[PDB]
RNA sequence: AUAAAUUUUUAAG
RNA sequence: GGAGGUCAACAUCAAGAACUGUGGGCCUUUGCCUAUAGAACUUAUAACGAACAUGGUUCUUGCCUUUUACCAGAAC
């Protein structure tokens, strides 16, 4: 987020550590006729996947990706349910 | 989400840097 | 679509781009007439692993790289001419759409084993025995099973003409060089210059000069095959056909519904089947959208 | 179909 | 002789993914190659600390009469 002077809704906002933009070279690459708009490209991918939909990235960090998906259950309520029990939650198989 | 609007960062600005979408121009 | 931001650096980029071809297998690179560079990867996070290794351990500069897009390709749904800049040669060539299960079957390459389709690679095989699995197959054409020359991967071309039945051996000369039209044409195509698909090539005529030639009769028949192929499309009613992918999605039963809404919103919004997971609070939601 | 929030004071001259 | 101590001193703790000793061969001790023994503590979503402060120089800013005191980023 801060590298890329980017903000989570809830996260943290930071100064640029490159403060010039201001350069910009007018050249036909990335110029409108030639880009198809699909998809806003919020910033949430540019934090998700920084070296490819964000352009000239620095100093930037690999995210980790994915995680298993945690199918934990348990059970708070009652004390005298079993350690081992079906769980409505799951499928009947 | 910050989409590329806003300020670079409110320090100089002097504002709040608080943006807001646009209920007026949509459709 | 690569380009390299400081253009004096270039010669770095490409003695990058030859590692990376070679590291990541299923990359593809392609490089266009206007300088800049085409990576064609599997997915998001795939091009992002290039990507930092691009920036970081191969190619220490820095580049610019576009909005991420895809690859389309070109097919048709259903008098025909075409023309030599010099008129000595005057080519036809009519086409029309792949019937689905063909292209099905083409797609997936097999051997016909029982009664399977067979890919129709086996073309060093008997025209017999490859054209009764077509006409066995297909409700296939019993003459053009015969006319058949020869495929590529998209697509297949047929020879339907007179001068076929008049002088079979002059053209045999020359077919060696219209296939090579017919790659080149099928490499490019008309539209967006991307891979013409499921576009089946019918040969209804061609011309030849008296005297014939040498060499003048081996390189002007491929540039004019070639347009003779992308007129042969343009009047076919052409489209433009687009990949999908075939989704798979994990989630909690409950939260069911947000998935859905997901789909209505991306325009993909296809979600063919949802499995219970036996056991787990799970679902899998098989589904499909564009690339 | 939006949930995006800068500061803030003492001395000396 | 065992258990301990809100006791002390001396070592060691950020690196070719990395330690030390020893046997043998070549160069001429270093160094390279080969053989063998032992490796506490700290490290991979990287580190002695499952925590979290300040200072100096140099740049970029921000307040804006000037200096301390400062505004928020970077490098050492
Ligand atoms: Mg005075
Ligand atoms: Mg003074």
């Amino acid at each position: 987020g801060k590298a890329l002077n980017n903000a989570i809704p809830g996260g943290p906002k930071f100064e640029p550590l490159y403060p010039r933009e201001e350069e910009e070279d007018y050249n036909e690459f990335n110029s409108i006729d030639r880009v198809i708009f699909r998809v806003p490209i919020r910033s949430e991918y540019k934090v998700a996947f920084p070296h490819l939909y964000n352009s000239r990235p620095r100093s930037v960090r690999i995210p980790w990706y994915n995680n298993p998906v945690s199918c934990i259950i348990q059970n708070d309520e009652e004390y005298d349910t079993p350690a081992l029990f079906f769980d409505p939650s799951l499928n009947p198989i | 989400s910050y989409n590329g609007i806003g300020l670079k960062s409110a320090k100089g600005s002097s504002t709040s840097g608080h943006v807001q979408r646009s209920l007026a121009s949509n459709n | 679509v690569l380009q390299p931001l400081l253009p004096r650096e270039l010669p770095k980029l490409l003695d990058a781009l030859n590692k990376i071809s070679k590291y990541y297998p299923g990359v593809i690179i392609k490089v266009e007439e206007s300088g800049e560079h085409v990576i064609l990867g599997n997915g998001e996070l795939y091009m992002d692993c290039l990507l930092y290794d691009l920036r970081a351990s191969y190619a220490k500069i820095e580049i610019k790289i576009s909005d991420p897009l895809t690859v389309f390709s070109e097919s048709c749904s259903n008098s025909r001419l075409g023309e030599e800049n010099l008129p000595g040669l005057s080519i036809s060539v009519a086409a029309e759409p792949m019937d689905s299960k063909m292209i099905q079957d083409l797609s997936r390459n097999t051997l016909g084993k029982g009664q399977n389709c067979l890919d129709i690679d086996g073309i060093m095989d008997n025209p017999r025995k490859l054209s009764k699995i077509l006409r066995t197959e297909y409700g296939w054409d019993s003459l053009a099973s015969r006319n058949v020359w020869s495929f590529y991967n998209g697509n297949v071309l047929i020879n339907d003409t007179l001068p076929d039945e008049i002088s079979p051996e002059l053209l045999s000369k020359y077919k060696e060089q219209i296939i090579q039209g017919f790659y080149w044409a099928v490499k490019e195509g008309p539209l967006a210059e991307e891979p013409i698909y499921g576009v089946q090539y019918k040969l209804l005529s061609i011309s030849v000069p008296s005297d014939v030639n040498i060499d003048v009769m081996k390189s002007q028949i491929i540039p004019l095959m070639k347009k003779a192929c992308y007129v042969g499309l343009l009047t076919a009613i052409p489209i433009l056909l687009e990949p999908i992918y075939e989704v798979d999605i994990t989630v909690h039963a409950p939260l069911l519904p947000i998935v859905e809404e997901l789909m209505k919103k991306r325009r993909g919004s296809r979600i063919y089947k949802t499995i219970k997971v036996a056991g787990t609070p799970l679902l899998e939601v098989r589904g499909q959208v564009p690339v």
